[PDB]
């Protein structure tokens, strides 16, 4: 396996680069390819050989080698190229990737959560369980987290929270679930999804009123 | 234009054979090299093997006791078996379009103008003993007072289902459920709504 750093960082316009190191068997012998991968999206090749680029990829995109190392410089960093990149090369007798690289863009100002907490329904109830939804939107960076409260108590039962994700506004966002019984509903007055974000609460409820 | 289409069981169960289909338009087996490569949830990519356009088949060496790659030019179809499978197998399974008919090195790799030029969607399988679920859904509206609508895609199995759309969330109850800010659709459930 091809060591590449786990992560680079930069801000809009910035110069950045990122290496993959082999030995003379591999990096040394071939040449180098890189994919582009955005996430949740598939592969795209981006630099083959040394630093030709296919058709539609903009000459922002650059590639070198020095011994046994292979270098991908982005010229000047754009939003669109938010994603995760791998070295590829051949070796003796086997392909070989590298470990990539998630290429992470910085210098960003934050936003606050948009957060529409869902009550269950009235088919859930009648096959007695509740699921309580509750939908973080637009935020930077992402770490936020979530606590449910029962009448303003700590719960941990039944807690999934999907972590930071990332659509396409160079934000993120997350899911939480409340996966309780039809009872556990009806019993207590009112449940709210506590999320914090940098020091910032933003508490929606509903009450099983309605 | 260049098509590169994966197929096959998306849930197949520990001990049995994982089975995918690619099926290519737009060019000719007998034009180029294809190869087949899979990434597993979160991690990097791993080479299962090439089958090249004189009809020579290279497999990874760490999986050729499991690995089998079969070529019908007549088709335009590239096959993968793998048995004997574990959950380590589950991953995201890709075929790929090689620029030349024969790379200097593996998985198209090696001498100038050897790249993969067009990569397959991707196909994840997931390797469990779960039950194949379609999901029950309903809306999600916030009705209950205020001064100021999602779907309820839950309980379903396997991964992925289509539809401001959530990443879905695996919880305790072995079964995935996400949202989105309507359409969703289970391929593997074969279910539409």
């Amino acid at each position: 396996v091809l060591t590449q750093p786990p992560s680079v960082s930069g801000s809009l316009g910035q110069r950045v680069s990122i290496t993959c190191s082999g030995s003379s068997s591999n990096i040394g012998r071939w040449g180098v390819n890189w994919y582009q991968q955005v996430p949740g999206s598939g592969l795209r090749t981006i630099i083959y050989y040394e630093s030709s680029r296919p058709s539609g990829v903009p000459d922002r995109f650059s590639g070198s080698k020095s011994g046994n190392t292979a270098t991908l410089t982005i010229s000047s960093l754009q939003a669109e190229d938010e994603a995760d990149y791998f070295c590829a090369t051949g070796d003796y007798n086997i392909a070989v990737f590298g470990s990539g690289t998630t290429l992470i863009v910085m210098g960003q100002p934050k936003s606050p959560p948009s957060v529409t907490l869902f009550p269950p329904s009235t088919e859930e109830l009648n096959g007695n369980k509740a699921t309580l939804v509750c939908l973080i939107s637009d935020f930077y960076p992402g770490s936020v987290t979530v606590v449910w409260k029962a009448d303003g108590s700590t719960i941990t039962r039944n807690v999934e929270t999907t972590r930071a994700s990332k659509q396409s506004n160079s934000k993120y966002a997350a899911s939480s679930y409340l996966s309780l019984t039809s009872s556990d509903w009806k019993s207590k007055g009112s449940y709210s999804c506590e999320v914090t974000h940098e020091g910032s609460t933003v508490t929606k409820t509903v009450k099983p009123s309605e | 234009q260049v098509q590169l289409q994966e197929s096959g069981p998306s849930l197949v169960k520990p001990s049995q054979t994982l089975s995918l289909t690619c099926t290519v338009s737009g060019f000719s087996l007998s034009s180029y090299s294809v190869s087949w490569v899979r990434q597993a949830p979160g991690k990097t990519l791993e080479w299962l093997g090439d089958a090249s356009n004189g009809g020579i088949i290279y497999y990874n060496p760490a999986l050729k006791s499991r690995l089998g790659i079969t070529r019908d030019n007549s088709k335009s179809q590239v096959s993968l078996s793998l048995n004997t499978i574990t959950p380590e197998d589950t991953a995201t399974y890709y075929c790929a379009k090689c620029s030349v008919g024969d790379s200097g090195s593996y998985a198209c790799t090696g001498r100038k103008g050897e790249y993969v030029d067009a990569w397959g969607q991707g196909l994840l399988v997931t390797v469990s003993s779960a039950s194949t679920t379609a999901p029950k859904v309903y809306p999600l509206s916030s009705c209950c007072g205020d001064k100021s609508l999602g779907c309820l895609v839950s309980s379903y199995m396997p991964e992925p289902v289509t539809v401001h759309t959530f990443p879905a969330v695996l919880q305790s109850s072995g079964l995935y459920s996400l949202s989105s800010m309507c359409n969703v659709a289970h391929p593997a459930s074969s279910t539409k709504v």
